[PDB]
């Protein structure tokens, strides 16, 4: 609104070659091609108009597909988990029980995922929903080696999310998942990537939850204009970089990757779910899986299987390590700064 | 509008005939190019100036 | 709200706002006065286990 | 354009009516909730 | 069938208002050409 | 021959248009508006008896 | 309430006088009163909404 | 046109419906019978004067 910052002023409220581009085009000429040679409502109401009116005076910033979902709420929470994790659509759950028949070899228990399941639609009322990915990492936690906060994660769950001993969901849906790789249905053919949470509406039994398709985090109108802020938030278990284990101090734009471990054994099977960061391409990634991952590939003819997840656009890649309050526990929590999504498809390595 | 010519039999009379087209119009465009270059568009937006 | 589907265009509109019930007390009451048809047919069904 | 100036006036209004229809959801809108709130005050005589 | 769409242009210009107002689609077959819009549609023009 | 069509002429409607303070249920409510309100957190009413 | 009523007499006349004629042949169509929708779809034109 | 009423969430928001719809005519006719007798028709020819 014409203040004193003269010079760039006019850049940012898209410029001065703007008008100089305008002075060929519109200024001058005569071309194309030309010859030879009621005291305080009202005006308050007013004023309401005026800043709707203002807005059709006129019409940088990048594009967004904002995607809405209304979604129960058994296992994710959108409530207790804040704006800005991610989120994991899953597939229709009959299909379950019977495509376990088929791919399973020859060997193998095929009535085992109709039983885990079927415990944990039993479990979850004491329809493709929604799995927050906090609530996915207690899950696996019994299968991450610091284990120290891989129990943090779990502390806050059964004490904060909507439901009754969201703890027996978890040994359920961990033998729900369990009983994934085991019956060879794996869990990387199911859980689909859902926006991060920009705003959520609930109600009884179920929410409207709002995400972020594509795009970029920081700058989504999150539904209050007081805090139109949303930063990424990653619990440290399942965070694991690529540029200090191998000595790669070179900047960059840096990208983000889904990863699943698999471990394929007689009653002896683990699951493990890792976010990675790397400056590699997608092309330069399964030979890392080689070198950390090599270990369940003995033992293992699929064993990993990724996705892509989004790009840091920055030189240089930002990371913080804070310890948020997730109700009343403290858990470890990477934050990620600046995370442009651009989401991808999976890959198996047999 | 066509003519007759009357004749003698025994030929059967021939009568005054009458003839009705309509025409459907046809329809066809014409292309051209006229393509800028980069620099060309800063120093005509004013950004270069 | 400006979200485009469709090749359309949509404009979403919110109000948003609070209520406060301030009575103390019972401030309001509602009795049930006729009956329309019953829903449910009052059968003899028995269940199945 | 000369058409086209009468198309205008047949796709302004098309906003006049849904401006109008929208704006009026929200009055309408009100005394909808005054309603479903007011149901949940509210004991029935009996008890 | 032959359900003519009806003519926007004159119905620019109407005779007279109608009156009582129902939801119209509950019944259908006193009409012919029987159409619904949200809130507007690309065919108006 | 001559045959032809005919409107016999249109009708539309006129929304009603419904100022909710023309209603008797407007004495429930006591309806003062915020022009900014989002903002907010939880306001809060004080009693005492 | 009452005895006696006022009741209008005259029926409506609908004629094609007028280039609401032309069209029935030529067109091949007609519209109730073209002498007007004509009319108004000029005005309507430039004025407002 | 249809009026609308907003509702709060999770109910996937509704939108203004225009119905449009033409009505079509039908045809009917009357009778009477004026019959005449047949000397009625010699005197006024006049033939039988």
């Amino acid at each position: 609104t014409k203040p004193l910052p003269t010079a760039p002023m006019a850049w940012a409220e898209s410029s001065p070659r703007e008008l100089a581009g305008h002075a060929p085009l519109r200024r001058v000429l005569r071309p194309p091609i030309a010859r030879r040679d009621t005291r305080a409502t009202r005006d308050d109401t007013e004023q309401a108009v005026d800043k709707i009116l203002r807005g059709a005076r006129r019409a940088g910033a990048p594009r967004y597909h904002l995607t809405r979902q209304v979604t129960l709420t058994d296992l994710c929470q959108p409530n207790a988990e804040r704006a800005g994790a991610l989120l994991l659509a899953l597939r229709h759950p009959t299909d379950l029980p019977h495509l376990a028949r088929h791919r399973a070899p020859p060997g193998r228990q095929t009535e085992r995922l109709a039983e885990a399941w079927g415990q944990l639609l039993e479990a979850s009322a004491l329809r493709a929903g929604l799995v927050s990915f906090n609530f996915l990492v207690a899950a696996c936690a019994a299968a991450y080696d610091a284990r120290d906060a891989a129990e943090a994660v779990r502390a806050h769950i059964t004490t904060n999310y909507g439901g009754t001993r969201a703890g027996a969901r978890l040994d359920r849906f961990s033998e729900c998942l369990r009983a994934m790789v085991h019956t060879h249905v794996f869990p990387h053919e199911v859980m689909r990537f859902f926006g991060g949470l920009v705003s959520w509406v609930t109600q009884d039994e179920l929410a409207s939850v709002t995400a972020v398709c594509s795009g970029p985090q920081e700058a989504t109108h999150t539904g209050h204009p007081g805090r139109p802020r949303s930063a990424v938030t990653i619990p440290a278990c399942a965070f694991v970089d690529l540029d200090a284990e191998l000595c790669l101090g070179g900047p960059g734009a840096a990208f983000l990757y889904l990863v699943f471990t698999y471990r394929q054994c007689r009653d002896q099977e683990l699951c493990c779910v890792y976010v990675v960061k790397s400056q590699l391409p997608p092309r330069g990634l399964e030979a890392a899986l080689e070198r950390l991952f090599g270990r369940l590939r003995i033992t293992n003819c699929t064993y990993a299987a990724f996705a892509e997840l989004g790009v840091m656009p920055d030189d240089s890649p930002r990371c913080l390590h804070r310890t948020e309050r997730f109700g009343a526990v403290g858990v470890p929590v990477v934050i990620l700064e600046g995370v442009v999504w651009r989401p991808g498809g999976w890959r198996a390595c047999a | 509008h066509q003519p007759l010519i009357a004749r003698d039999g025994p030929h059967p009379v021939e009568q005054p005939v009458h003839n009705y087209m309509t025409k459907v119009i046809d329809r066809r465009a014409l292309n051209a190019a006229f393509s800028l270059a980069t620099e060309a568009i800063a120093l005509l937006t004013g950004e270069a100036l | 709200a400006r979200h485009e589907t469709g090749g359309g265009v949509n404009f979403t509109l919110t109000q948003p706002r609070g209520n406060v019930d301030l009575g103390v007390g019972y401030t309001a009451v509602a009795a049930t006065a006729t009956v329309r048809n019953p829903v449910t047919d009052m059968g003899n069904l028995p269940q199945n286990f | 354009d000369g058409i086209s100036l009468h198309r205008q006036l047949r796709a302004i209004q098309q906003l006049a009516r849904n401006v109008q229809a929208v704006l009026g959801a929200f009055e309408r809108g009100t005394a909808d909730q005054m309603l479903h709130v007011l149901l949940e005050k509210a004991p029935p005589l009996a008890l | 069938r032959d359900p003519p769409g009806y003519r926007y242009a004159a119905a620019m210009v109407p005779t007279g208002s109608i009156l009582s107002t129902i939801e119209v689609a509950s019944h259908r077959r006193l009409f012919d050409f029987f159409a619904r819009v949200r809130s507007d549609e690309n065919s108006l023009y | 021959d001559v045959e032809f069509d005919a409107l016999l002429g249109s009708y539309c409607n006129t929304l009603s248009l419904v100022r909710f303070l023309e209603l008797g249920l407007s004495v429930a409510c006591v309806c003062t508006k915020f022009p900014e309100l989002a903002y907010m957190n939880e306001g809060r009413v004080q009693f005492e008896v | 309430e009452d005895t006696e009523a006022d009741v209008p007499v005259t029926y409506g006349e609908m004629v094609l006088n007028g280039a609401n004629l032309v069209t029935a042949l030529v067109m091949g169509k007609a519209v109730r009163s073209l002498d007007d929708v004509g009319r108004h779809l000029l005005e309507m034109q430039e004025e407002q909404l």
